[PDB]
């Protein structure tokens, strides 16, 4: 089986900058190279076949070079839709094989996150067990602190978190943080708070309500 | 030129699982589709192809004596069957189409061009659980968020829609969760004008499929 090393794993650069992606084969492989984008959620697309023909419908800024072993997939200049992960493919043997991959991430400008909290509906509280949720949309970067206080009492390992994929347009992350405490726990205090903390806050802002 | 593939499915340690891959476009021969898998966060492997002199199957060395293809050209649908399944063929199972170029001496060195929508294969001896849907209600500037969160479901696979496919911009449904209880928990919620509270309905269409459950929600203040 052809070993096929790509390089490197993943990347991130600023829209507008120049990306390059590297695959290197085992033994010749002529031409017989192909390059795949697969945004997260969608199956991969064929983006340039036999090394260097551009299939049409992708834009100008994709590019293929190389022969034999080493090959290279240049974009001229990155754009939000381009978040994806790119894989290179050799079709000279019979066996198929891929590349690692290359997840490509986009860097831009901070963005302050707007943050709701969500208290548990009347009807999952009629079951047992009760869930709360603060929502952190549209921030960049992805780097944020939410903590939870119950009557002011900070929460710890009783809640977990969600975080989308990088935004196809605007490069935006959002992140949902639910706590989840046992009905009885939850019917014994009054208050509940979240507090985030990003570079896009000049100081934490916390959202909060009482039950009633 | 379309390919599109059975459902998730869900099979205990140790059985078989048949995925098919139906051609429904312009003209496409079923022995010209390939399959390709994707372990969860991990980019893919090939599985095997037909060689087009003599249409026989070629599969790769670590699915061999597992692996099953065929092809039905009046069907027009091609099949994957993957026995004696263990924890690790937990996956994305996608087939695509290996359309003939570059061809010498009755091989082709082409690519993969139309690719399936993918199947999700979870292997598992926990039972299909379907989900609790409940509402995220509404309470700067004039935006307001609410959602619905789909709660305590097994397996994976769990799609959500807003007012029957009407809304469609500023939804986040976020990956879903393993909780403690070995079980899935996900949220979605889109942001909306304050204005529209009460003069805009708005509902969400929960569906896990393995466990033939749809559900409507109706969020609201």
């Amino acid at each position: 089986d052809i070993q096929m090393t790509q390089s490197p794993s993943s990347l991130s650069a600023s829209v507008g900058d120049r990306v390059t992606i590297t695959c290197r084969a085992g033994q010749n492989i002529n031409n017989y190279l192909n390059w795949y984008q697969q945004k997260p959620g969608k199956a991969p697309k064929v983006l340039i076949y036999a090394a260097s023909n551009l299939q049409s419908g992708v834009p100008s800024r994709f590019s293929g070079s190389g022969s034999g072993t080493d090959f290279t997939l240049t974009i001229s200049s990155l754009q939000p839709e381009d978040f994806a992960t790119y894989y290179c493919q050799q079709s000279h043997s019979t066996v198929r094989t891929f590349g690692q991959g290359t997840k490509v991430e986009i860097k831009r400008t901070v963005a302050a996150p707007s943050v709701f909290i969500f208290p548990p509906s009347d009807e999952q509280l009629k079951s047992g067990t009760a869930s709360v949720v603060c929502l952190l949309n549209n921030f960049y970067p992805r780097e944020a602190k939410v903590q939870w206080k119950v009557d002011n009492a900070l929460q710890s390992g009783n809640s977990q978190e969600s975080v989308t994929e990088q935004d196809s347009k605007d490069s935006t992350y959002s992140l949902s943080s639910t706590l989840t405490l046992s009905k009885a726990d939850y019917e014994k205090h009054k208050v509940y708070a979240c507090e985030v903390t990003h570079q896009g806050l000049s100081s934490p802002v916390t959202k909060s309500f009482n039950r009633g | 030129v379309q390919l599109v593939q059975s459902g998730a499915e869900v099979k205990k340690p140790g059985s078989s699982v048949k995925v098919s891959c139906k051609a429904s476009g312009g003209t496409f021969s079923s022995y010209a589709i390939s399959w390709v898998r994707q372990a969860p966060g991990q980019g893919l492997e090939w599985m095997g192809g037909f060689v087009p002199i003599s249409l026989t199957a070629r599969y790769a060395q670590k699915f061999q004596g597992r692996v099953t293809m065929t092809a039905d050209e009046s069907t027009s649908t091609a099949y994957m069957e993957l026995s004696s399944l263990r924890s690790e063929d937990t996956a994305v199972y996608y087939c695509a189409g290996a359309l003939p170029r570059f061809c010498s001496g009755g091989r082709c060195s082409g690519w993969f061009d139309p690719w399936g929508q993918g199947t999700l294969v979870t292997v598992s001896s926990a039972s299909t659980k379907g989900p609790s849907v409940f509402p995220l209600a509404p309470s700067s500037g004039g935006t307001a968020a609410l959602g619905c969160l789909v709660k305590d479901y097994f397996p994976e696979p769990v799609t959500v829609s807003w007012n029957s496919g009407a809304l469609t911009s500023g939804v986040h449904t976020f990956p879903a969760v393993l909780q403690s209880s070995g079980l899935y928990s996900l949220s979605s919620v889109v942001t909306v004008p304050s204005s529209s509270l009460g003069t805009q309905t708005y509902i969400c269409n929960v569906n896990h499929k393995p466990s033939n459950t749809k559900v409507d929600k109706r969020v609201e203040p």
